[PDB]
């Protein structure tokens, strides 16, 4: 083994399974071992791993899932869609801290918040999977971004963790010391979201009407779904069914009459 | 609504004529009408039509400054607090915009017409509960936007040196009152870090002004360094390794985005202290302690840079050693060192590094460095003692070992004869024994304390004047109080022989020195009760066991 | 998921020791346990606190404390953890077979557990329900250094193992694990790394 070359085009050192421990610096390299390799051999790669950033490991080229891309996916245009990938990396780091606190939880009698953590964890991971593909429409992208940001910030909250800002585009722009006052506005808005969620924990996790009020105040148009199943009426003749929304107090209708033709055989005509 | 027109009006009108016409409109407002409304109006002015500045900014602002400066202190600033905050925030926000237009000179104008103002404001706007945070954000944004050239342009070049001295000291004590008693929810880590970076910038600027106008250059009026180093250390007293450690990225996130701010804080203070020069000795004993805790910071590098300052200050005394030696220094060193170490701060590598550096420094130097060598050996012994103490304390969590080790350190201090800390841990042990209700042992320890006293009148040292209550307490009076307490202890300790014994001398003291016969009567009442207790009832004998540890 | 399952159950023990350490914590925090036939002014509730060292048990006829464990010297502060033969669970408890005044009913069949010590003394105790009964038996067997006997324990094992592994497959996303592992490329025998180590 020889002929190693420094390079930064091997950030995504990706395994296949639990590697063999043939090398003195390699082990049963876990599935999720993204490794910061510093040196390239044609068939092998040795460098820092995620598990140990102070130790090398010579890992086969065939075993490496080569990805020339680095942490930044715009210089090489690796993004499936620009401006979204930062979110997936940050949420993965978030999942890492969830695992840490997870270990910290079972040892304690916090099983209520623990279980709610389980269900937010499922929601987050499935959203992660579904946004791994850029197939969704842009409105869907925005809505996912917003709701998952709310969820993760809430998770930071009850875990007593710090906050983030810059709702869209990876939540990194404002923490890039672009301004100061707008940073204060963003932090205050984050605290607004936090207070929303702390008051609404007791409003949704307990009640079910305040959520409806909050949702329906934001929109104006509604449609009532009626699914007719069968008509029971002892007529013996053809029937017309005029079902529509009505105002008993005002003694008038609210929606236009919907007509159903009903046969004399007990079935609609 | 008039500001609503300004956009398309400018689209079909002169910029500056519009500017001056609106200015004339505004200044024409009487000084006591719809103040919040005019603030909203000027906000609706500034957010737009200031995207171009060269022709309006310089003429729009002066009036805006006039209103805010009237809002500075007219004793009726209470309603417009948040509104003025809004104005200031929005204008600075627009100013920081890059595409909008060059404003560095205009930044200077804003600085000159705003800085003392806002500082005075937040000084007066001093309560934590209100929307103080908005003002703080505004002013830190101001600091971030300015320039070292700006910083030194006029704020460093004010009128008579007394006024600028007052300004500087007010700013420093303010920064102390801000770092201490932080203004945010502790979750706005981004905000705290940003505030720290801008405070780094500001305190650096005010360090160069101190150097360039307040070294031996200012041969006199050279006190403020006490405040300056106090502020620096207080700033240096948070945001440490463990906080950086919670997430493994936390170290990494902070360092990549901010680095180890503590590092440059320490190095700046180090070079500044070196710059003190001839004034160092006039400045050592007060600030000896303020250096240990930063030396005690859990890092490596600035520690390596910081212990040598200990040799520097003992050497400063060596210059001043014409009258004695660094005894005054090392006493404070021992005492402080005790408090922080027992606080659970230091490390073993720290003691090794201290020994290495001090020995190395002392090799190059003279006899007084040999005295420093032997005293450093003393210090290392102290350090290992404390480390063993604390590791046992937080390891076993059995009161028995706690008493054992605290007795060990008590005896160590008695060997070292540093009486005050000896008394401190003596009282610690008294607390422990009371927790165990071992009345007899608590009485004995408190007696060892009392034994140091005398029946004289003059309180010889305030060392015996402990922290429980601090006023005159002639040795006579404190000895009386201790004896009363010990008598009570023995009484509930059911050991009345020693009680009577001490009662005898206490009565002697009352009748021959203070002549308060009421005390005689009460004490003799108690002594009669003691004799009754001895004669009447009985007490069980404690079994005694031998324990051989091997 | 055959390579996945192999890799998943193959790295087992960490969750196992975590579970058992939590069980030890649960024993230490303990509760006011339940006695036998504490009907006539006999304190049914009584705490049995494991040592933080986990070598002694603070237990005895403590009062009816609804708050649970109280930290002090119990009626007997020792249970010899070095010599316990076993704990009898269910019908194996002789006090379940009692047919006189201590007739433990058939509603405490799953709540019967007695510590075997002194080779002649037993600690015939009751659990408030099944889950903590199994938890206490788990903790005791952890002191015994053997497997666990709670359905909830298996629940925890499976759920948390699934959580951990599900977190690990993120690097191999959109990629597969050949159930036949990829052949090892031959390593040149020389170790003369042309570029430096580390």
């Amino acid at each position: 083994m020889a002929r190693w070359i420094p390079t930064k085009r091997q950030k995504y050192g990706v395994a296949i399974y639990n590697y063999n421990a043939s090398q003195d610096v390699e082990l049963s390299l876990q599935i999720g071992d993204t490794v910061h390799i510093l040196e390239m051999y044609e068939g092998w790669y040795r460098g820092y791993t995620l598990q140990n950033k102070s130790k090398k490991g010579i890992f086969p080229e065939t075993y490496i899932h080569l990805k020339e891309a680095t942490v930044e996916d715009l210089g090489q245009h690796e993004t499936v869609i620009p401006g979204e990938l930062p979110l997936v990396q940050e949420l993965t780091s978030t999942l890492r801290e969830w695992a840490v606190i997870w270990r910290k939880l079972y040892v304690n009698n916090k099983l209520t918040l623990f279980r709610q953590l389980q269900q937010m964890t499922y929601s987050l991971i499935e959203w992660r999977s579904q946004i791994l593909s850029g197939t969704l429409p842009k409105d869907e992208l925005a809505e996912l971004k917003k709701k998952v940001t709310a969820k993760i910030d809430h998770g930071n909250r009850m875990l007593g963790l710090d906050l983030v800002v810059r709702d869209d585009n990876g939540n990194i722009l404002d923490p890039d010391e672009t301004s100061t006052i707008a940073l204060f506005k963003a932090h205050e808005v984050a605290s607004k979201r936090i207070e929303e969620k702390i008051q609404e924990e007791k409003s949704i996790l307990q009640n079910l009407d305040l959520r409806g009020q909050s949702i329906f105040s934001t929109i104006h148009t509604y449609g009532l779904y009626v699914n007719f199943k069968n008509f029971v009426c002892n007529i013996g003749e053809d029937a017309e069914l005029f079902m529509a929304l009505y105002d008993p107090d005002q003694s008038t209708f609210i929606s236009e009459n919907y007509l159903i033709r009903w046969g004399s055989n007990g079935m609609p005509k | 609504y008039l500001p609503s027109i300004i956009n398309d009006v400018k689209l079909v009108f002169d910029p500056v004529e519009l500017s001056v016409l609106f200015c004339k409109f505004i200044q024409s407002i009487p000084d006591n009408q719809l103040v919040r409304q005019k603030l909203n109006c000027m906000t609706k002015i500034v957010e737009s039509t200031l995207f171009r500045q060269s022709e309006c900014r310089e003429v729009l602002l002066p009036l805006l400054t006039d209103q805010l400066s009237g809002q500075l202190d007219d004793n009726s600033n209470k309603p417009d607090h948040e509104a003025s905050s809004q104005l200031l925030s929005n204008i600075l926000e627009v100013l920081d915009r890059k595409d909008v237009g060059a404003t560095a000179v205009h930044i200077q104008l804003i600085m000159e017409r705003l800085l003392r103002r806002i500082n005075r404001t937040v000084i007066g706007m001093n309560r934590q509960s209100p929307h103080i945070g908005s003002f703080v954000a505004c002013m830190i944004a101001l600091l971030q936007q300015m320039d070292d050239s700006h910083y030194s342009h006029y704020i460093s070049t004010f009128k008579t040196r007394q006024d600028i001295i007052d300004f500087l000291m007010e700013t420093f004590i303010m920064f102390k009152d801000l770092i201490g008693k932080n203004v945010y929810a502790k979750d706005w880590m981004v905000m705290n870090m940003t505030q720290n970076r801008v405070f780094l910038r500001a305190i650096n600027q005010f360090a160069e002004v101190l150097t360039r106008f307040f070294m031996d250059q200012a041969s006199f009026e050279l006190q403020l360094w006490n405040n300056y180093f106090h502020l620096a250390v207080a700033f240096l007293t948070h945001e440490s390794l463990q906080l950086e450690t919670f997430s493994q990225a936390k170290r990494n996130k902070i360092v990549k985005k901010y680095g180890d701010m503590r590092k440059e804080i320490g190095f700046r203070i180090r070079d500044m202290w070196y710059n003190l020069g001839p004034h160092k000795i006039k400045f050592i004993p007060s600030m000896v302690g303020p250096i240990l805790e930063v030396t005690l910071t859990p890092e490596v590098e600035l520690r390596k840079a910081t212990i040598p300052i200990f040799f520097d200050m003992m050497q400063c005394e060596f210059n001043f050693s014409g009258n004695g030696n660094f005894h005054m220094f090392e006493n404070e060193l021992i005492t402080k060192l005790d408090q922080e170490v027992e606080g659970g701060r230091g490390d073993e590598q720290y003691k090794v590094l201290l020994e290495k550096l001090l020995l190395e420094h002392c090799r190059k130097h003279k006899y007084l460095s040999s005295s420093g060598e032997v005293f450093a050996l003393l210090v290392s012994s102290l350090l290992e003692n404390l480390l063993d103490y604390r590791t046992i304390i937080m390891q076993d969590e059995s009161k028995e070992n706690r008493m054992s080790c605290t007795v060990n350190v008590l005896n160590f201090y008695k060997e070292k004869k540093r009486e005050d800390i000896y008394i401190r841990y003596l009282y610690k042990l008294r607390d422990l024994h009371r927790d165990c209700e071992n009345y007899t042992e608590a009485a004995y320890t408190l007696l060892l304390h009392a034994e140091l006293l005398q029946w004289s009148d003059k309180p010889c040292v305030p060392h015996l004047l402990q922290r429980d209550s601090y006023y005159v307490y002639t040795q006579q009076e404190l000895k009386e109080k201790l004896y009363q307490e010990i008598i009570s202890y023995f009484d509930k300790g059911k050991m009345w022989e020693k009680a009577i014994k001490l009662s005898k001398e206490l009565a002697e003291t009352y009748e021959s020195k203070v002549f308060d016969y009421e005390g005689l009567g009460n004490l003799l009442k108690k002594r009669a009760s003691f004799y009754e207790n001895i004669i009447k009832a009985m007490r069980p004998q404690p079994e005694y066991f031998a324990v051989g540890y091997y | 998921s055959r390579p996945i399952l192999e890799l998943k159950e193959k790295i087992q023990p960490e969750i196992l020791e975590l579970i058992k350490q939590q069980r030890l914590n649960r024993l230490v925090e303990g509760t006011c346990f339940r006695k036998l036939n504490a009907r006539r002014r006999q304190d049914k509730f009584w705490y049995c606190r494991l040592s933080p060292n986990h070598k002694v048990l603070h237990y005895g006829d403590l009062e009816e404390s609804p708050q649970g464990e109280v930290p002090h010297d119990s009626l007997q502060d020792k249970l010899p953890v070095a010599d316990i033969k076993a704990v009898v669970t269910g019908k194996d408890c002789p006090h379940m077979k009692e047919k006189g005044a201590l007739k433990q009913n058939k509603e405490v069949l799953e709540l019967a557990f007695s510590i075997l010590y002194d080779s002649n003394c037993q600690l015939n105790f009751i659990a408030p329900d099944k889950h903590e009964y199994c938890i206490w038996t788990d903790g005791l067997n952890a002191l015994l250094g053997k497997d666990m006997m709670s359905d909830l324990t298996r629940n925890d094992l499976d759920t948390l193992l699934s959580m951990e592994i599900k977190l690990r497959l993120l690097d191999l996303e959109n990629i597969q694990i050949p159930d036949a592992p990829p052949p090892i490329p031959k390593e040149p025998s020389n170790y003369d790394f042309v570029y430096d180590c580390n």
